[PDB]
């Protein structure tokens, strides 16, 4: 059941921010 | 000795840097800005007609694009010669324009249930999954019938709001005035900008026999989702027939020229790699030179790609009462004038590596270099709250000022508040209780609080180190 969409232009921000501080995070740590 | 070696390493560079320069000196001539001066002027500062007041660049309604393209446009396109189009009897009109409508479909978009009753139709965003490609309207021609991107030979713009594509509906004007004023007045009477259009795109070329440079014209006017209109423009000088005169000639035994020292340049950083030592890259004057030759390499193979295809040219010129597609030229132009001018910005400010002649400037340099860490210490601590005020000022201004509409703007106008340039005359009335505080906060703390912290940190390294050179000669 593998699709590969594609349909849309734009991004998803909350996914970015979600591994952005979880990646600072590790770093400082 | 050691002469031998820091004298070499100069005369072997002042030869670049003049090669470079003469270059620098043959692409920017002083005959390009006056043509691009006027064509604006002719083309984007006259009314749309003798009643009205509305020029190109201040377009505000779907109703004045079509008051301007029968109007100011084929007013400046076509004149009579004192058949073929002389702009100014000197600017030969080759070809005929292209104009060219993207567009979305009804329903690409969902209206709640709740209210679906009043509204009966709507148009999304611009986005290549949802854009039209359907006949429209009367279905006789090629302005209503879409056409791929490959069959125009066409690519991307980048515009002010989205990322458009080459493929669309165009419709191909005549040679003269009588004719494109009809065309153009089917196509308002058979309505062709509907609620549906994103934008619309006008191109054409000039040539100008008495200095050997064509100029090509693209005019662009979008209209968001969210009504209105924003018109933007591009005028490129290209030059396409070069080999025409001694100086040319001269110029291309300069590129010739340059293209031996950059090999040189690569050879002789090459050797000092694996027959030297290696990984010495806290240097900062050898992680600049690999900077240039990369930058060099890169503008070579720019040139050599732009130059090699030029069949447009050609083309055209076997037949010569089509639209001469000279887009893609003017695309590669551009980004060979930013890599030169980044490479000649970073060959000039290679020559600090070779002024160190006497103790004066010795110390200047040492005091440079000693303070570089405490410095980059202290700007990330500067620049972390400045990026936190650049990002309240986005959240809380960025909807109706306009200077924080982005937040690059927000840095921006951040930095023009450092220079003084900007006043806070429009940010109170944005908000009232956090207009001024905004500008007084930001001011107190960061123009003598967290800025003089930078003139201390100078001023007392350079103090140590002149106390340190001095102590230093005070036991011979
Ligand atoms: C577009 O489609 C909607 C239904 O989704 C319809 O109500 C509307 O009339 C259509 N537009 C035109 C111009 O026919
Ligand atoms: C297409 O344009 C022609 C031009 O004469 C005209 O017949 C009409 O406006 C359109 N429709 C058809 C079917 O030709
Ligand atoms: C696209 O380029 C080809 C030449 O490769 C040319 O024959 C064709 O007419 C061009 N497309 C248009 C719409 O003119």
């Amino acid at each position: 059941r593998f699709v590969f969409p594609e349909p849309t232009a734009d991004v998803n921000y909350i996914v970015m921010l979600t591994c952005a501080v979880c990646l600072v995070t590790y770093m400082v740590m | 000795k050691y002469l031998k070696s820091v004298l070499r390493e100069l005369v072997t560079y002042l030869l670049f840097l003049i090669v470079l320069c003469i270059l620098t000196y043959g692409m920017m001539s002083s005959n390009v800005y006056y043509y691009t001066r006027m064509m604006s002027q002719l083309f984007l500062d006259t009314p749309v007609s003798k009643t009205e007041k509305t020029n190109f660049k201040t377009l505000s309604s779907m109703e004045d694009f079509w008051k301007f393209t029968e109007g100011s446009l084929l007013d400046g396109l076509y004149w009579k010669m004192q058949n073929r189009s002389f702009i100014f009897y000197e600017n030969l009109l080759l070809g005929v324009p292209r104009i060219r409508q993207l567009r979305v479909r009804n329903g690409s978009c969902s209206i709640p249930q709740d209210l679906r009753d009043e509204i009966k139709e709507c148009y999304d965003v611009y986005s290549v999954s949802s854009e039209d490609r359907a006949p429209f309207g009367p279905r006789n021609g090629t302005a209503w019938i879409y056409t791929s991107e490959k069959d125009l030979n066409g690519s991307s713009h980048w515009g002010i709001i989205a990322t458009y594509s080459g493929a669309g509906y165009y419709l191909d004007l005549s040679r003269t005035r009588e004719e494109t004023a009809a065309q153009v007045a089917s196509l308002k009477k058979n309505v062709w900008l509907d609620r549906g259009t994103r934008a619309t795109f006008i191109d054409f070329s000039v040539y100008n026999a008495n200095i050997n440079l064509f100029c090509v014209v693209r005019l662009l006017v979008e209209f968001p989702a969210t009504g209105g209109v924003i018109p933007s423009w591009q005028f490129q000088p290209l030059k396409l027939i070069r080999y025409v005169t001694t100086f040319d000639f001269f110029l291309a035994a300069c590129e010739i020229i340059f293209c031996f020292f950059i090999f040189y340049y690569v050879v002789e950083e090459i050797l000092e790699i694996r027959i030297h030592k290696l990984h010495y890259f806290r240097s900062f004057w050898n992680c600049l030179d690999v900077v240039i030759v990369v930058l060099s390499v890169v503008a070579i193979g720019i040139n050599i790609y732009r130059t090699s295809n030029v069949e447009v040219l050609l083309q055209f010129l076997e037949d010569q009462n089509t639209f001469p597609n000279f887009e893609h030229l003017a695309y590669w132009q551009i980004q060979f004038n930013n890599i030169a001018a980044v490479t000649v910005f970073f060959v000039w400010i290679k020559l600090f590596k070779f002024i160190n002649f006497n103790r004066t400037m010795s110390q200047l340099s040492t005091t440079m270099s000693r303070c570089a860490k405490d410095l980059f210490g202290f700007a990330i601590m500067f620049f972390i709250i400045f990026l936190a005020y650049a990002q309240l000022a986005y959240l809380v201004f960025g909807t109706q000022v306009d200077d924080f509409s982005t937040f690059q703007e927000c840095i921006f106008t951040q930095f023009r508040i450092i220079l003084g340039d900007i006043n806070f005359a429009e940010i109170e009335e944005a908000n009232r209780v956090l207009g001024p505080i905004y500008f007084t906060t930001f001011v107190f703390f960061m123009f003598f609080i967290l800025l003089n912290m930078f003139l201390a940190i100078i001023n007392d390294t350079y103090s140590e180190v002149k106390s340190d050179l001095a102590q230093q000669k005070a036991e011979m």
